[PDB]
């Protein structure tokens, strides 16, 4: 029992030295050495943890997941830690109510935390507004990273290629959603952006050209040429014949599943490796169309634009995600057969061809490419805020509430118990201001519970006032990252049923 | 318990400002301290109480922090902020035990504050420093504290015109620090010089081949050493190895080279800033553009001083440092005049960062309190009760002097409400010369707001290694 | 009475006498029973002017006889 | 010191009959001095009465169940849990919560405002087809004869209970009926009998068959009741003028006989565990009934007393109130809904004093699951989902271990009987809550 | 709260495994010292839990177990508490699996039941009308006594007594009903059964008592023949109980006043009136069913509707005994009853014999409430868990782990059986499992046979009590 007490009581009171100081208006803290002579006052809240040592083996660890933030972000270090300590004081009461491995738990606060990001989405607003002058400085700051680098040939076509693939993708900026084609044999200036997912090494022989109303499927299995190694297992046949004739009888069990891909309703099956010409004539009789090379990153690129799943098994026929897509176009470029995808579900990508006239050019564009879209895409996250004062830490709590609805019997209490974690923050914030925290909260969780609530926590005034009307807000950025290393603190305290003392130094 | 924890710095912050209580005012008690080196010493200066107090209490060592600027800002009232900043630590004990946390009752210290300069601003007298008749008979009343009596005539006028020299006008602060207090045996009170361009602590070359004078000189500063067109060189004092060469004196004589060596390491800084120069530490780096400009540069002594003055410097970038010189016999009068003097200039100063002066001896401290209680209904909730618990802290400052002083600490203090009523800035101490700057006032309640913060807000407090 | 309703003591304190400033002259006291807003004058609650009179002649009568009392002399038992 | 020593002496008195409450419950044992008095019974009442409490202020919750127990005498238990439960919370609600005493007291009474109206919209009665409100009788029987011995045998003394109120059709008042115990045989052969059987005979040697005979308390009278006893002289003169005199009649016996008869047509006396009994018949519409139990022991019996006095009690309050809700953990179920339900719109120090007394009322029904071996968080969890929106019908089972219909079940309550509850546990719970000191005088 | 069950556990456990090694004719005796300075040794069960003077108060519920197994089925006083035990020993691991004593008390009572027709369907069928098998049930159990030779004829006298009182459908017959009356003198071969009834003393010695009386009333008369001229007080008490003609008084033994007069003895010598004085309080209550009668306080209340008949009341003449003994009762509502006399010359003869007869009526009283009868030795706890082996599998959810520790308690019986027997206790144990293929209830040809309703009440009793130790939660103290 002591490893879960130093694990909660021993987080708790190294939890609530940093907890007074959240915000500008919160507690102090002195920190005394043994001459005593050597002492500072500091209100922030990862030098007292620190500089403060800790002989207590499980508060060690929390110092190393409040690096974390600080190497990703650096902004908002402290109020990860309070963030994390009132998930310990909801964890404490649901354990000891309960003397169960919290690992169940854990998978409550998972699907709850899903549904406070939810909900700081639909809330969430931006000063994207005029984009028409961040496309402006968007072009000028993507020539300045040209500079010193190949591509600074011709600045004005390059820079407007990298304009197009960020403000067209409304979504994600990850690099997995713009494809980069290399090719030889070809000028700079030349190149030019495509929208559809573009492959190489055209699939088939016999199989058609253009393909209406293509569904795509990811599996991964070998039809030609089973038994890659047949050295060393003991052979005893009469003739030599029956040894091609027990690789027919392998690969005849894979009619079944042959037949669970036209089961599916789809047009086209994907797989990695080859496929043997009978399996592939079984093909066009049932509308399929073969691929081969998809590798594994194209696979995962590929899938995650159309909206499917990836998985190298069947488990069930007629259960699965699938992707599709509209026209499959097979034309010709830089002497190599390519692929053109097009009409995706939902499709938002873009495919960038640079013509080069070597392998060392294509390999220098490419890498420059990516530290210029990083450096631009990284505003599209900044400066986009949301509605602060307590109010998004409260829509938080009453959309946790929602997912209590609908919840099996041992998770209603742990999902319940992620919603009292989020009401702690006004709780404190309160009492660090100098207000009374029964009084606002209370008051404040009745507005917002249903319905037509812009309120917030105002300090000024020591009431409950509208923060749209006062101008408060703070970033989103900051909201995903306090919950997301929250929940990942919670988990690696809780994971941890025993706890061995440290060697005391 | 994080607030009990807290109480327990509060009671033992009011046990030092209990101690420091009996010291304030010339008729305060002394205190006997004994270091643990053996030394024995006493004063009734609250400044050095507090340095060689060598509090262990972490909260408590705030005070010696606001004595410290205390006497770097305004330069008076180091004692009377240790008590002002007590009173509001005992007011803020009934505080809490009516509910209240610290954070109202520190935000209401800086309304308080605020509002505490801008009524006092209303009874100030505003001065002008164009006027000379009122910075001479201010400084005059600060030098009667001291045995140096009949002799301080002649002193008041030296810090004085030190100061409208270097005033110019909006100034705001005008660091005392460039102004240094030569202190040589031999001579009197009356013989000053101002010298106004510079004064050196150091003679010059007593061997043979020194020219000890020249005209038209660059002075540069060489923290290097000469051992195994600038005409005056500067060398740091190093008693490790040799600073100059008896063999480079002569060399530097053929080529009519003034030398002055065994600078303090402590002017460098001081020089540095003054002059418009800057350090050489090597020869090759050395230039012509480090120089400084000297008209004349001459060794005056007056009986045994031997020193070296410099005038007209006639630097941009710098400005016209003045330096005092002071003479006397014994080591005694040079030391308290030193001090004496020192206070003068913080006098002065308060005047040229902040025009206009009061009446001291506790006179604003009453009308304050009665002007607060009165505007205490116009305010609303747990903030309007403390306007009333703040003007009762700013009178333990007027009776701590009625008791320092013999007088009846209860009668004096009714007789001080009752005559500022009809009054206004009246009770007399004009009559008496009795001049507090109102910069001193001003400080010594703004330090007391943020001392006072700085305690409250500690909330705990643990082994930090 | 402001601790034993549930009210801010020093709140409603500091509260009652800003009616009776800058608004007008009246009497608005604290609230025994649950209501909404203050001046309990439209209440009609009333109390004698000789009984409110007589408690602080006896509370004052009997805070200068305490003062009075500089020593207690209690005697053991036999 | 005073708040803590009321706030946990009164919770060591629920933490005693906490055993007691449910079917499912165990039995508190108890021994005195002389060791030689322990007694094992489950008896709420009991075992608050025996034993002695130096807590001042838990002698408050004692003279309150002497109250609960006369108007009905069973569920005093649920009383004293209930409001020990919201004495327990109300430690967290001051500390830390910040809640002044009285918001408490305040957040109470409107809380309180809702559990009623909660037991009223789920209270369904059927006027019609006396048949059905004659099963809900014999499912409410069941409910008040849970927890004792005659548990075994209840679904034979079903029948017993609903058939003898239903003889009545009167005033509730319970002289009507009789109880009269005797040794030897099983449990089950117990009947109902409206004949009065009486414990006392009549006469040195008199005829025990009478006819025609004349009832007069005390002419031309067959039967002479005295309430003293009788002379030697006179009772043989009785005889010969045809006059039988009964003797032994208490205070008791008289008030049963004035609401019988007088007259009646025949008086037959039967022999039956070794005593003389008397059967009256033909009497003049008779509202009385007469319940003979049948126990093996003494001290069967005499746990079997108080046992049918309390159930009859309750279903004697049904016939002036026939509107009936869902227990075994279904009616708390509901309740705790109306309170979150008004939290909707309240103040900020009256929101957490409320909703502490929602979570109070799924105290009540997590006790019984722990009696009953089964996990309380998980099961009452579960079935507070499906009452959370919507199509509340099942309830917590104490057998199974699913969740199952009370209506199928056969389980339900009384509505007098919960708003009774409700109601008596409130105001025990606010005498406690206003008191912060105990000053006790000098005793001589 | 486990704290408080965990501890009674352990201390009944301790008390359980004490009596255990006192099971068996061989099994170890304990001894009890009082605080008086007495010493007793025997291996009773019922003797050393009554004597032991425990404090535990849940442990004195082992005495009302044990009192109740000898008054329903009259045997097994020591395997009820053994069993009870091993209940209680198996219940500790059921509380480190986080089992809630609820659970394990309602799957005690549900497999005490299903283990009565388990024993049913392998007992031997037997009825009362053949007295071959129940002459041979109550010689043979005679054996462990000082009586040998003369338990041949003992046996049929005491199957011929209960055959009368049993009927069909009564069932349950108190046992009280029965009175032994032992006596210094004569012999075990000399019987008499005398259906009417039998009293505890002799008669008048003095002179002019006749000793015997023909045609005669017995009624209960609590009234006292003494002075208060004294012989015309005592004339009008003769007189009164000459109008109803009774002439046997039955006089209340008491220790205030003497019971009849000298002069009384003479005035009722010529009425010819029979006088048994000495009347204990014991039998005062049982007087008063097999007579029919009702005790009678005062003179007033002696009537002649509440006497009895008796057809010869005489005073058998034998050496150191003079038993009187009545005949005929002639009572239709009033039920016959069996006392039976017990002779002999030694004082230790008369006092083992009593005890002796009274396991011999319970085990054919047995036999009343359920026929049949399981061979002893460990037979019927063994075959039980067999049943259980397979039927464990069948059940589901927590309850499917108590029937597999249910039966593994029941071993406890067999496996002491074999260790104060001096055998191997695993090793017997396992040559009985080893032939339940073959043979299953086979002990039958060493005419060793026990009862049913002995295996039959020693689980239901310690079903309940096992039961009812774990209700207790909290021990307080409540004066």
């Amino acid at each position: 029992e002591n490893a879960r007490l130093s694990a909660f009581v021993g987080a708790i009171a190294v939890g609530d030295l940093v907890k007074s100081t959240l915000g500008p208006k919160g507690m102090d803290k002195l920190l005394q050495s043994a001459s005593s002579n050597t002492c500072m006052v500091t209100n922030d809240g990862a030098t007292i943890l620190k500089s403060i040592p800790l002989d207590n083996p499980a508060a060690k660890v929390l110092v190393n997941i409040s690096k974390v933030q600080d190497d990703e972000v650096g902004d908002g270090t402290t109020s990860v830690t309070v963030l994390s300590a009132e998930l310990l004081r909801e964890a404490e009461k649901l354990i000891d109510q309960s003397k169960i491995h919290p690992q169940t738990i854990i998978e409550g606060y998972r699907l709850a935390s899903a549904a406070a990001l939810d909900a700081l989405t639909k809330a969430a607003v931006d000063n994207s507004h005029d984009k028409t002058m961040f496309r402006e400085d968007l072009i000028h700051i993507a020539k300045t990273t040209l500079s010193s680098k190949i591509l600074s040939q011709d600045k004005d076509h390059f820079a407007e290629l990298a304009t197009n693939a960020i403000l067209r993708l409304k979504g994600s900026t990850n690099l997995e959603h713009i494809q980069i084609i290399k090719i030889l044999g070809g000028k700079l200036s030349d190149s030019f952006l495509d929208e559809g997912f573009i492959l190489a090494k055209k699939f088939g022989n016999n199989q058609p050209k253009r393909i209406e109303n293509a569904k795509i499927l990811i599996a991964n299995t070998t039809l030609d040429t089973d038994k890659v190694k047949i050295f060393g297992t003991k052979f005893k046949v009469d003739s030599t014949a029956k040894l091609a004739q027990l690789e027919k009888a392998e690969r005849e069990k894979m009619k079944n599943k042959i037949a669970k891909i036209s089961k599916f309703g789809i047009n086209t099956f994907i797989n990695r490796q080859l496929i043997y010409d009978y399996p592939e004539q079984l093909f066009t009789d049932l509308g399929i169309n073969s691929i081969e090379h998809a590798d594994f990153e194209g696979v995962e690129r590929l899938a995650l634009v159309t909206g499917g799943e990836v998985v190298s098994t069947f488990d069930e026929p007629s259960k699965c995600k699938l992707g599709e897509c509209d026209v499959i176009e097979e034309i010709m470029l830089g002497e190599q057969p390519f692929l053109k995808f097009s009409g995706c579900k939902a499709g938002e990508a873009c495919t960038i061809v640079l013509r080069g006239a070597t392998d060392q050019t294509l390999d220098e564009a490419e890498r420059s490419l990516h530290d210029a879209l990083s450096v631009l895409s990284q505003t599209t996250k900044e400066t986009r805020t949301v509605l602060g004062g307590g109010c998004a830490e409260m829509v938080m709590s009453k959309a946790v509430d929602t997912e209590a609805q609908n919840i099996d019997g041992k998770k209603s209490l742990a999902v319940e118990a992620f919603a009292r974690a989020l009401r702690q923050l006004p709780t404190i914030l309160a009492d660090n201001a100098g207000f009374d925290s029964s009084e606002l909260v209370s008051k404040l969780r009745s507005s917002i519970y249903n319905g037509i609530s812009t309120s917030g926590l105002d300090l000024n005034n020591g009431t409950i006032a509208d923060m749209r009307q006062l101008g408060i807000v703070e970033s989103y950025k900051l909201k995903r990252a306090v919950v997301s290393s929250a929940s990942e603190a919670a988990e690696v305290l809780l994971r941890v049923d025993n706890i061995i003392r440290a060697r005391p130094r | 318990k994080p607030q009990e924890v807290r109480k327990a710095n509060i009671i033992a912050a009011r046990s030092v400002a209990d101690a420091i209580r009996t010291s304030l005012g010339p008729k305060g008690m002394d205190k006997m301290i004994k270091t643990s080196r053996g030394e024995i010493i006493i004063s009734n200066d609250g400044h050095t109480i507090l340095k060689q107090m060598a509090i262990l209490h972490p909260v408590a060592r705030m005070l010696v922090e606001v004595s410290a600027a205390q006497d770097s800002e305004a330069g008076d009232g180091t004692t009377s902020v240790v008590i002002l900043t007590g009173a509001l630590l005992g007011a803020a004990e009934r505080l809490l035990n009516k509910g209240i946390h610290p954070t109202i009752i520190a935000d209401s210290f800086q309304s308080a504050a605020k509002r505490s300069v801008d009524i006092l601003l209303e009874m100030c007298h505003k001065v002008s420093l164009s006027d000379r008749e009122q910075l001479v008979r201010a400084a005059s009343t600060s030098l009667s504290s001291k045995i140096v009596s009949q002799y301080s005539s002649f002193l008041a006028p030296l810090a004085v015109d030190s100061v409208l020299k270097i005033s110019d006008e909006n100034s705001k602060n005008v660091d005392l620090n460039d102004i240094r207090l030569v202190k040589k045996v031999g001579g009197t009170i009356d013989d000053t010089e101002m010298i106004d361009g510079v004064v050196l602590t150091q003679t010059a070359i007593k061997s043979a081949g020194g020219p000890t004078r020249k005209e038209k000189a660059k002075i540069g500063l060489i923290q290097f050493q000469i051992s195994p067109k600038c005409n005056v060189l500067l060398i740091q004092k190093s008693i490790l190895r040799d600073a100059v060469n008896d063999l480079a004196l002569h060399f530097l004589s053929k080529l009519n080279i003034m030398v002055v060596k065994d600078i303090e390491r402590e002017e460098i800084e001081f020089l540095s800033k003054g002059l418009g120069c800057k350090p050489i530490a090597d020869i090759e780096l050395f230039t012509e553009d480090r120089l400084g400009s000297a008209d004349l540069v001459e060794e005056i002594d007056s009986d045994g001083s031997k020193i070296v003055r410099v005038t007209g410097i006639r630097n941009n970038n710098a400005r016209p440092t003045v330096s005092v010189v002071i003479r006397g016999a014994n080591n005694m009068i040079i030391d308290e005049t030193e001090r004496s003097l020192h206070d003068a200039l913080c006098v002065i100063r308060c005047l040229v960062k902040e025009r206009g002066l009061i009446a001291g001896g506790g006179a604003p401290e009453i009308e304050i309190s009665r002007r607060l209680s009165k505007e205490a209904r116009s305010m609303e909730g747990v903030q309007a009760f403390i306007w009333q618990e703040f003007a009762s802290a700013l009178e333990v400052i007027p009776t701590t002097l009625a008791e320092n002083a013999g007088l009846n600490s209860i009668k004096v203090v009714t007789e001080l409400r009752s005559k500022h009523e009809n009054g206004e800035l009246n009770d007399n101490t004009y009559e008496e010369h009795i001049l507090q700057p109102v910069l001193v006032s001003t400080s010594a309640i703004t330090l007391a707001s943020e001392c006072v913060k700085s305690i409250l807000r500690i909330d705990d407090i643990a082994f930090s290694r | 009475l402001a601790e034993n309703s549930g009210l801010d003591p020093i709140g409603t304190l500091s509260t009652l006498k800003s009616k009776q400033l800058k608004e007008k002259i009246s009497n608005i006291g604290v609230d025994c029973l649950g209501y909404g807003s203050n001046d309990m004058k439209e209440l009609f609650v009333v109390d004698p002017f000789i009984g409110k009179k007589q408690q602080i002649l006896l509370a004052t009568q009997l805070c200068r006889m305490i003062l009075k009392i500089d020593n207690v002399i209690i005697s053991g038992k036999d």
